């Protein structure tokens, strides 16, 4: 809730990288279910979360 | 300036009798004057420059021996190219053919702005690149 | 009158006085070292005055391009329409050989945070987003701690420094992509997308982060702004040659006795910089093979050129290279120069974003050819083929990374072609 309020209203998708990383810190890695959760919390299509996870190397998909 | 005697003929040009076309393929045929549509699989527009005149498709059946595609239409493969619509109608009228003319369909100009992909308060913003 | 030799900067003129973390980085240590002093007067002086001080200062970007900062920051000095205005501070230091921005963040955080406010006031910005790469976790935490102290002291936030100007400072962490150092790829990452650069136009000053006006300034370019305004542009412009003024942070790394980060005056001769601060090359200056003046993105130069070349934008351009990020990578005669540069091409193959054809397909192509030059499994006719391939990437790509992959190869072919052909001759003899 603090992360999503660092960005202008109407641009919640800007929080994908922080939240998707916060998911990994809690869980140690990012399963497909973790990505789908961040998609619905931020209300962005799940594919747009898959793109970020696969693009960046600090996200562990295994 | 031509030092040769000329005459005046007020009748429309009609060569149907001096072309050798059987009457079946003058009166019963429907020419189609059109600019070919762009092949949608490709982005090139170099086949949409000239007018074409095609005729009405007729029966194609199966050769009993080999299964090939037989035909009894001598005009099945006839395609003529014209620079302008008027040149196409002029050629069909003097040959006695009945024609339909379809007006050219040019794609209307559009407003392309690469910056609209990153709009602050509009839906044109793209979710990915 | 105008100087003729440069170097030997005095500690009385060093902007980053805590470059080694020998004093208190937290607040009340920065203030004791001249930070956050008389900031309200600078803000109340006016955006035009602040920009005028940076234009006269001759400061140029320390991110790798070296554009005149004063000219760039004036693009946001325009009437404000309905949209907000932001300042993005590029702390994504990822250029191989570059470590200067890491030290500013972890030891002088309050210089960066003050620079955000001064830079923002010049641009009329409402907030600053500091993009710092995700591997700098501890450094990012130090920056976050400093920002909290600034807010509690009234230095930033509502009525910053009592100036009546509102300014927020947000820290945003990257997720491990070197391409996100690019000014437009960095913006895309902040917007929560893949770090793929945009095309220009539109420029960030007209359409940027969230579609609003934006300026991307490197950590060093911003951290020096408050000092320039306090000490004026004349003091900063008095260093270095004309159009190359200022004090620059250098990162001497590789085959040297004392690899270190040090602040030194612009136009300092490269030989003096290596010997005086880094303790010379490993094995003696005569054991020097080549130097990469400004990180991997710049082409290398051989020993014959390092003896009389100054470290500034203009001096290194005449040498067929660039200043870049002022990171000096030294290679001695025991180095495998072909393998040293081949690994740099392999770096760019791994950091290419894949967006555009000449770098998605070309930099990978140059990688495979280079991996065969290391072993000599090629014929000499391929060297000219590799020269043309690089020229088809350079200037045909969306962003400058494609240029950064071509330049290392061009330098190798330019100054070390005999080593390439010798390697292939050896391989041919054995497998005859
Ligand atoms: C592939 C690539 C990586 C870059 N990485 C950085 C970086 O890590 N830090 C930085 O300040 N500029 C980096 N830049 C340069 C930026 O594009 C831009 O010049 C800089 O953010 C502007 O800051 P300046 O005003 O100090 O020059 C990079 C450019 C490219 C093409
Ligand atoms: S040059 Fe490479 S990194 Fe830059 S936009 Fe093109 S593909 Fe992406």
């Amino acid at each position: 809730e603090a992360i999503v309020k660092n960005y202008p209203e109407g641009h919640k998708a800007a929080a994908v990288l922080p939240v998707l990383d916060l998911a990994q810190r809690q869980n140690g890695w990012l399963p497909i279910s973790a990505m789908n959760k961040v998609a619905e919390i931020l209300q962005v299509p799940p594919m747009r979360v898959y793109e970020v996870a696969t693009f960046y190397t600090m996200y562990n998909r295994k | 300036t031509r030092d040769t005697q000329l005459i005046t003929v007020d009748e429309k040009l009609d060569i149907t009798t001096i072309t050798g076309v059987p009457e079946e393929h003058i009166k019963t045929r429907k020419a189609r004057i059109f600019v070919p549509a762009r092949n949608n699989m490709q982005s090139g527009v170099n086949n949409t420059k000239k007018w074409k005149m095609e005729f009405d498709t007729r029966e194609r059946w199966e050769n009993p021996l080999m299964g090939w595609a037989s035909t009894a239409d001598p005009l099945s493969n006839l395609v003529l190219t014209f620079s302008t619509k008027e040149d196409a109608v002029a050629f069909a009228e003097k040959n006695g053919w009945s024609y339909d003319v379809e007006e050219r369909k040019v794609p209307k100009p559009k407003s392309k702005s690469y910056g609209a992909n990153f709009s602050w308060n509009k839906r044109t913003r793209v979710s990915t690149k | 009158p105008k100087k003729t030799s440069f170097g030997s900067l005095k500690d009385e003129d060093r902007i980053f006085t805590n470059l080694y973390g020998r004093h208190d980085w937290r607040l009340k240590g920065a203030q004791s070292r001249g930070d956050w002093y008389k900031t309200k007067e600078i803000l109340l002086k006016g955006p035009d005055w602040i920009l005028g001080e940076v234009k006269t200062s001759g400061l140029r970007g320390r991110g790798g391009a070296g554009f005149p900062t004063g000219l760039k920051w004036s693009f946001m000095n325009k009437p404000s329409d309905g949209r907000p205005k932001y300042l993005v501070v590029n702390a994504d230091e990822g250029e191989p050989g570059t470590c200067k921005d890491r030290e500013i963040i972890r030891h002088d955080p309050h210089k960066l945070v003050e620079g955000c406010l001064v830079g923002g006031r010049a641009m009329g910005a409402r907030a600053a987003y500091i993009y710092i790469r995700g591997e700098f976790y501890n450094e990012a935490s130090n920056l976050q701690v400093a920002i909290r102290e600034a807010y509690e002291a009234g230095l930033i936030g509502k009525n910053a420094c009592g100036s009546g100007y509102d300014f927020d400072v947000f820290v945003v962490r990257g997720a491990g992509a070197y391409i996100c150092g690019e000014e437009t790829a960095l913006i895309e990452s902040i917007e929560g997308k893949q770090g793929k650069p945009r095309l220009k136009p539109p420029f960030p000053a007209d359409v940027g982060v969230f579609g609003c006006p934006t300026t991307v300034a490197n950590v060093e370019t911003v951290a020096v702004s408050p000092t320039i305004c306090r000490r004026g542009g004349a003091w900063f412009a008095s260093f270095g040659r004309e159009r190359n003024s200022g004090t620059k942070l250098f990162n001497i790394s590789g085959h040297v006795n004392n690899p270190c980060t040090v602040e030194e005056e612009m136009s300092v001769p490269l030989k003096e910089l290596i010997e005086k601060h880094a303790g010379g090359v490993t094995g003696g200056w005569d054991n020097l093979l080549a130097v990469i003046p400004g990180g991997s993105s710049t082409p290398l130069i051989p020993k014959s050129v390092c003896e009389t070349v100054l470290m500034d934008f203009d001096a290194l351009i005449q040498a067929q290279t660039g200043l870049g990020t002022a990171a000096v990578i030294v290679m001695d005669r025991s180095t495998d120069i072909v393998k040293a540069i081949a690994r740099l091409i392999e770096f760019y193959k791994h950091e290419s974003c894949g967006q555009c054809t000449p770098c998605r397909e070309g930099v990978d192509w140059m990688n495979k050819v280079m991996a065969r030059f290391v072993r000599g499994d090629a014929r000499p006719a391929e060297i000219d083929s590799l020269w043309e391939i690089s020229k088809q990437i350079e200037g045909h790509t969306i962003c400058a990374l494609g240029d950064g992959a071509a330049w290392p190869v061009q330098g190798l072919i330019r100054h070390f072609r005999p080593e390439l052909e010798e390697r292939m001759q050896q391989f041919a003899q054995q497998h005859q």
